[PDB]
């Protein structure tokens, strides 16, 4: 059996630049080894094959070369949307054969931008449920690095709050976070000042919203 | 239950009931006949005895057309029922060799199974070799 | 034109049993080898089986061995696993993938020919439906969308006007619930000129429940 | 008809003719000899087959000298209907040891010829990989 | 192991018991019976000879209802003594089988051994030869 | 040669030896004995055949001790006679099936012979294409 | 000390057959190849047949097939030559060298260590003693000799005067007359001042005819 | 099979000279040759075995060097005792590789010279048998090619005459021949003049040996 190093864990740059990631094979791999691209979503892509050729149909910024045992993929130029998670694999061994590598991440780098923060009303029926929820979102960010409070009455909330960012965009390269609040309804109707607390490396004074309830 | 008691006890219980039979038919089916003394079915009991077991003493038997009918089926009768009891044993003496051959089966092919079994964990190893032969000592 | 289709996957009971079938369709299985690379939810790539049908062998990691059970059919043309004795770690994106047996400089092209997987989701947590709550939008640029919430087990899809609003459209990866249940909010962008003119619905549809759902929105 | 009821029938066929043969002949062959009241064809009809199934109940028999050949004719050609007829009965019974031995040598034989099979493909793939190791790295 | 006379003299030994015991039973249970000058030993000695080997000439016999049921024991026991005795001596015939079924595969299993051993054979000398072409002439 | 006839033959003369002994030796020993007419051989001679194929007519027969003695040697000489020629059918018939069982083994051998025989002509020809993969390839 | 004994080398008529023996001594025959190599009379080297007694096999040139067959006893050391239907031109002395299998480097010597082989003359020709006639010599530089004529078989040794002659002599090369006999003539030159003093007698010697003899030059 | 064509046939050279023998192969043999050299009189002895190395014991002045099918021994400066048969093999084959060549037999070249004449008339005891038989002879002579014509009677002799010479000389290095008659007595008797007649790359006349029969 053979196994697989792989660096860097997680790789940041941005357009233009040179991205050169390796691979270590724990044992003799007489360039049996494959280069995959893979986009959140859909399965991987061949890149390179051999460790030296590349599948019919590839970005000319790709290619590999072999070190004795270790491999690496060099992007010429990154564009802008090669990002994705890259995959190392072998195929030698006769544990037939493929062993992929841990993988290495290449987010797209950029300048920060305006994290358009937003906040959303609980929805009529929920209450009718038993169980409203106050939800806030700071639409188009970067970088993911961000943060938000929330404060029922300007008391600050803790434990009962779910943030989850989008993956980066293909196109504006930034982040979307998104939270939300949950209590249940007898607790909603408990105060009356919602209002969502946002921080951030790209904002001179941290942006808040609220919303005035049944206002 | 079991499939040799059921067809093994089968003919013992045809048997029995034929047994019976001879003893029932050839004793009313010999009263009014010229030396017919078989009329009580006790003593046509040990009749069809020496009937079936083909002894014939001689001191018990029928004289009529259809006491002697009934008669030579219990002739035949006992033939059958022992004839099968013998090939029987014909069968279950060359059965049991059959397992103690069917187990030299095991040492004779269990064997063969290991060794082209043992010789295969081979074939690769030097085919193994050989491929590093080369990736070793070429790329 | 070559392609894969894997099926069969879904919800399993711990410790069940499954089976997943890759129909080929551009190339004859025969004279090729089918792969199982599966991939942990979110987590990275991993192969699983392989089964080069031509020399009649099979491949196994070992991450799997006495459970698995890869074996193909080429009087039709599929590959199949039969995942036994599933473990809870065992969820995830079964994918399966081309490679050309060893012959003519052809098995040096990695698995040239991806499918598009399957994602078996043992759990012993059963399925539910989730709800589908509007996300009243207010102040041309003004932020709309719905919030499949309380739902299981994964995934949902959610389109806008069945296609018309697909520019400016988040749809936020769901996040586990501490319910035990999944949910997440369909956000977009739109012109506030167009909220009493334009009309705005996002279709849902969790599949695993037979659960469709059209949700107009306004304000 | 059915073969195995026309080789049974026969053996059966030849034994009436038998059991009527000498109750054919020892009948007319028992005539003005001392002690010789088998001279009765129906009679002697129930003499031959005591012969037959040899169960001499000793009421009705020869004396004579040719009487007896024939009577010694139709002892053996009893022995003869019956003992083949219980051999028969043999083929039955370890022929199906040859069913159960037959039904041996295929799994023993399958078992085999998948582990050689697989074998032989074993070195197939084996031989290729190998192969695909040059020409292709080199060339 | 003498075994073969152990289970064919107890059969015999088995024999001579019941008949003895028929001429120790049929004798004292045939005193005061109508016609039963079977009152003896010795001459009972050879009617259960006659019950046994089924002969029964008919001069001394049983004419009670405990003085048969020793009789027709004695009937049973004969067919059973000489109906072993007879499958015994096919374990000596088909059993000539067993070591000609054994010697034939004898021939079978040496031409294949060959052939296959002096395969595995030609696979060393064709390795080690190729694996010469190797590191030998690239060192 | 085969000793089927010298072993057959033997049961065979073994037999009318002793059906020649019996009439021999129970006609002189029944002379003087009370109701002893078998004092002739010539009667005694199918005295010895009834004493063999267990039939017993019951109308010549000894009453001495020592003409009783050769006269259940004679019945017991029968059986011994005929237990061992119908076995001797069975070996004959069950023989017969081992030529054309063993004729099975033609199929099922020279198929693997010609076999294993054709793959290693096939195993070389692999080898050779390695080797000319290099030596055609590099030197 | 590592050797090698070819034996059995002898006369045959034409289609009857020989066996040669090539006695090992120093290596195990086991774990080695023995190489029967013959040597036409007269002309250059031919190999015949060949045998690596350790992966059971055997090797024939095409100048012989249904004829050779060459086996091993490897409970004795020794590898044989079964000559068969020999053929008129089958003539010659047969080597037996050797070389190592095919395991380490040791297989890349060509025949390692050769033996001093035999000589079998196939021919109809029928075993007889030479003549020997004496070449009178005639007229310090004269020539005379002897003419061992009609022999058979080969080979024959000629000394002159047991010894003495042996500077300015030419026993020349038999060669084979067309009635089946070899025949040679030895010469010498010597000084005539040496033809009435000096004696000159060639010793002529058969082995295979067990006759030898002595013949004087005389004028 | 791989066959074994050899140049040159033979080749003369004096001492000290660089004598070099090729041996082109049938086919790929993968620098699988050998090389032999046999003195007239013992079996062959090996001397190269690769093409490239030689065997433990071999002058220095032999050579082998591959030229991919064709192969060339070489000896330096040839010395005084190199003259032997050089026998190339090929061992690559799996037909039991050993494949010799036709060989080349090098020997010594040396100033011309006229071979001495001689001629026997038939033995006497000879004819007694029934078969006189006369016979020529060239003495120490070169080089070997020469011929000898025969004549009884001034009448040229055809197809009667059995030639022979000796393997070059230890120390003359010269050849010698050796010409021979055959007739039934009564032929021999048929004539009066046995006449031997020779030609030589070094006689200004062709010199004639011969007899009259009885004297």
């Amino acid at each position: 059996d053979i196994q697989m190093t792989q660096s860097p864990s997680s790789l940041s740059a941005s357009v233009g630049d040179r991205v050169t990631i390796t691979c270590r094979a724990s044992q003799s791999v007489s360039s049996a080894v494959a280069w995959y691209q893979q986009k959140p979503g859909k399965a991987p892509k061949l890149l390179i094959y051999s460790a030296s050729f590349l599948e019919s149909g590839v970005p000319s910024r790709f290619s590999g070369s072999r070190s004795g045992t270790d491999f690496t993929l060099t992007i010429s130029s990154l564009q802008p949307e090669d990002f994705a998670t890259y995959y190392c694999q072998q195929y030698y061994s006769y544990s037939a054969p493929v062993t992929f590598g841990q993988g290495t991440k290449v987010e797209i780098k950029r300048t920060v931008a305006a994290p358009s923060v937003f906040i959303f009303p609980p929805s009529d029926e929920q209450l009718k449920s038993g169980t409203a929820s106050v939800v806030c979102l700071l639409n188009n960010f970067y970088p993911r690095e961000a943060k938000v409070q929330w404060k029922v009455d300007n008391a600050l909330q803790s434990g009962n709050s779910q943030e989850s960012v989008t993956e980066q965009d293909s196109k504006d390269s930034t982040y979307s976070l998104s939270s939300t609040l949950t209590l249940s309804k007898a607790d909603y109707e408990k105060h009356k000042v919602y209002a969502c607390e946002v921080t951030h490396q790209g904002l001179s004074s941290p942006v808040t919203k609220s919303f005035n309830r049944g206002e | 239950s079991a499939l040799h008691w059921r067809a093994a006890g089968a003919a013992t219980v045809l048997l029995v009931i034929v047994l019976l039979a001879g003893s029932y038919l050839a004793v009313l089916a010999e009263r009014g006949a010229p030396g017919a003394q078989l009329i009580t079915y006790p003593r046509a009991l040990w009749w069809s005895v020496e009937t079936a077991t083909t002894v014939g003493y001689g001191d018990l038997y029928p004289v009529t057309l259809w006491g002697r009918l009934v008669a030579v089926v219990v002739m035949v009768a006992g033939i059958t029922s022992f004839g099968l009891v013998t090939a029987a044993l014909a069968t279950w003496f060359v059965g049991r060799e059959q397992e103690r051959r069917g187990h030299f089966v095991r040492h004779s092919e269990k064997a063969a199974e290991e060794a082209y079994t043992r010789t295969t964990r081979a074939l690769h190893e030097r085919f193994d070799r050989l491929e590093r032969m080369l990736d070793d000592n070429r790329r | 034109e070559v392609q894969l289709v894997e099926s069969g996957g879904g919800l399993v009971q711990p410790g069940g049993s499954l089976r997943l079938s890759c129909a080929a369709s551009g190339f004859n299985i025969s004279s090729y080898s089918i792969h199982w690379v599966r991939q942990a939810p979110g987590k990275g790539l991993e192969w699983v089986a392989s089964i080069s049908s031509y020399y009649s062998s099979t491949y196994y990691a070992d991450s799997v061995k006495g459970r698995f059970t890869i074996s193909a059919d080429t009087s039709k043309n599929t590959a199949y696993l039969q995942m036994n004795s599933l473990r809870a770690e065992d969820t995830a994106v079964y994918y399966c993938a081309r490679q050309p047996s060893y012959h003519m400089y052809s098995w040096w092209v990695a698995l040239d020919y991806w499918g598009q997987g399957t994602l078996v989701t043992v759990s012993s947590a059963s399925t539910k439906g989730p709800s589908v709550f509007p996300l009243a939008p207010s102040s041309g640029t003004a932020a709309l969308g719905c919030l499949v919430k309380d739902y299981f087990p994964e995934p949902v899809t959610v389109s806008w006007n069945s296609g018309a609003l697909t520019s400016g459209v988040h749809t936020f990866p769901a996040v586990l619930q501490s319910s035990g249940l999944y949910s997440l909010s369909s956000v977009v962008t739109v012109p506030s000129s167009s909220l009493g003119t334009q009309t705005y619905i996002c279709n849902v549809n969790h599949k695993p429940s037979n659960t469709k759902v059209d949700k107009k929105v306004e304000p």
